This record gives C-alpha cells, sequence and structure tokens, in this order.
C-alpha cells in the first residue's frame, strides 16, 4: 500500500 | 505497589498522551458514548434500520474500498499527528517509524471503530445517523459479511468499559509494536513499549478496581484486532470470486464508505 507510505511519510514531515 | 519516583513519572506519562489524544482526536469514546446512551440533549441520530427506513434518511465493493481509505485519510494523520507526541518515537529511524504506522494504524481505526459501536448498530454521518447492525447483516453477499465480525470484536471490547484516558496509553502500545515485519532496529522500539505497557498497566490498576486481569484482557484483545486486519485480504479473494449480483443501493454505499 505505497499510497498509504506516502500519506504517513507526508505527515511525519 | 508504591507511589515512587518510577511511579510519578508514569502517571505523567500517562497525562502526557491522554492529554495529547484529546488534541489529536476530535472524536472521543466520551462523545460516542454520549450520543449513544442518550446522555445528550444536542445530537439525537436518524436510525437506519431497513430499506424503507434507508430511503427516509436521504466494481460496487472495490468503489466501497476506496472511498472508505480515502476518508480514513484524515484518521491516519491524526494517528500519526499523536504517535509524533509519543516520547522517544520521532527520534527511531525514519523507515521505523513509516513501517509502525503503516501496520498500526489499521489496529487502530478499528479500536476507535469499536467506540462508535454498540451490540445494535454503529453511529455514521459524523454522528448523525445510527445504522443497525442486523440492517447491515441482512445485506446481500458481499456485503452482508463485512461489518458483522466488527461488531462481534467491539461488543467483546466495550465490555472492557475502557475510557479515552486508557485508549490513549492503548493506542501508543499498539503503534510501539517490535513484532512489525521490517523494523530496522527494534530494540529501540521495544524500549519505548516497554515504558508504554509500564504505563497502561498502573493506568487499569488505577482506574478499574473491580476488573481481574484487565491488563491480559485487553492485550488479548490485539489478537483480535490482528485478526480483522489480516481478513481484509480474504475479503477481496471473495469479492473477485462473487459471481452473484454485488449492486448495492447508493446510499448503501455512502452509508459503507464512512466504515472500515
Ligand atoms: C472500507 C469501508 C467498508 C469496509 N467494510 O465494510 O468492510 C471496509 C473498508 C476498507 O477498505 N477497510 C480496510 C482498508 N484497508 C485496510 C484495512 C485493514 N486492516 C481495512
Amino acid at each position: 500500500n505505497l499510497g498509504l507510505e506516502d500519506i504517513i511519510r507526508k505527515a511525519l514531515m | 505497589g508504591q507511589l515512587n519516583p518510577e511511579s510519578a513519572d508514569l502517571r505523567a506519562l500517562a497525562k502526557h498522551l491522554y492529554d495529547s489524544y484529546i488534541k489529536s482526536f476530535p472524536l472521543t469514546k466520551a462523545k460516542a458514548r454520549a450520543i449513544l446512551t442518550g446522555k445528550t440533549t444536542d445530537k439525537s441520530p436518524f436510525v437506519i434500520y431497513d430499506m424503507n427506513s434507508l430511503m427516509m434518511g436521504e466494481e460496487v465493493a472495490i468503489r466501497i474500498f476506496q472511498g472508505c481509505q480515502f476518508r480514513s485519510v484524515e484518521a491516519v494523520q491524526e494517528i500519526t499527528e499523536y504517535a509524533k507526541s509519543i516520547p522517544g518515537f520521532v527520534n527511531l529511524d525514519l523507515n521505523d517509524q513509516v513501517t509502525l504506522l503503516k501496520y498500526g494504524v489499521h489496529e487502530i481505526i478499528y479500536t476507535m471503530l469499536a467506540s462508535l459501536m454498540n451490540k445494535d448498530g454503529v453511529l455514521i454521518s459524523e454522528g448523525q445517523g445510527f445504522m443497525t447492525r442486523e440492517f447491515l447483516k441482512s445485506l446481500r453477499k458481499p456485503f452482508g459479511d463485512f461489518m458483522e465480525p466488527k461488531f462481534e470484536f467491539a461488543v467483546k471490547f466495550n465490555a472492557l468499559e475502557l475510557d479515552d484516558s486508557d485508549l490513549a496509553i492503548f493506542i501508543a502500545v499498539i503503534i510501539l509494536s517490535g513484532d512489525r515485519p521490517g523494523l530496522l532496529n527494534v530494540k529501540p522500539i521495544e524500549d519505548i513499549q516497554d515504558n508504554l505497557l509500564q504505563a497502561l498497566e498502573l493506568q487499569l490498576k488505577l482506574n478499574h478496581p473491580e476488573s481481574s486481569q484487565l491488563f491480559a484482557k485487553l492485550l488479548q484483545k490485539m489478537t483480535d484486532l490482528r485478526q480483522i486486519v489480516t481478513e481484509h485480504v480474504q475479503l477481496l479473494q471473495v469479492i473477485k470470486k462473487t459471481e452473484t449480483d454485488m449492486s448495492l443501493h447508493p446510499l448503501l454505499q455512502e452509508i459503507y464508505k464512512d466504515l472500515y
């Protein structure tokens, strides 16, 4: 689920 | 047990997590229970219990899943914000922060969905509707099987009578799981989780005198959360294999997009 990883990575920024 | 510097630090951690949980999650268990028990003057959800009331309240399965996943972005962001408040979390390797959250978010979303559920049904449309359990169960396959395992879990989990201060620590324990596949540095994760588990054990002793072995019972609920997450894969396999009609009333598709 690369979409989910991208959401999390952005939210961690 | 004694009130010593360690125990005071564990109470301070519990308070820090509770305060951050309140800041991160606008929809709390207290707010959901006030609606579900009629202990509010302000919010009265419309009850959807059959096809007739569904109308008075005015690829399919994959569209539902795409929609509920999109609607769950805000929850993923709230859980990520909460994770940043857990002491030590942002100092972990960033790959590991992402790994912990990508597995933990689904378990946390189901934990919080239980707050919206009782044995009769589930709150929807931001607390403005209540969709009954047996109406969901009555819908044609494969839809009628989607939510019943979550209700079975929620009844057992809600029987533990946890409050938001308990849930704040439990959710932190879920996030700091050293068992997730692909973690690079397990020891610093387990170091944080050990502190969180100590805080959770003390919280549950202080807050639940009448419960026997609540800490163990709550940790065992993680098995049921994991089962539900793991079963989502099988649900996708059932859908592709279903040869019967999978049409569904548009208002039911919208209701399911609010679930998970
Ligand atoms: C969204 C809406 C409704 C349902 N359902 O009724 O079963 C399920 C979803 C959904 O997509 N659930 C989901 C998505 N990604 C991961 C997991 C897990 N674990 C669940």
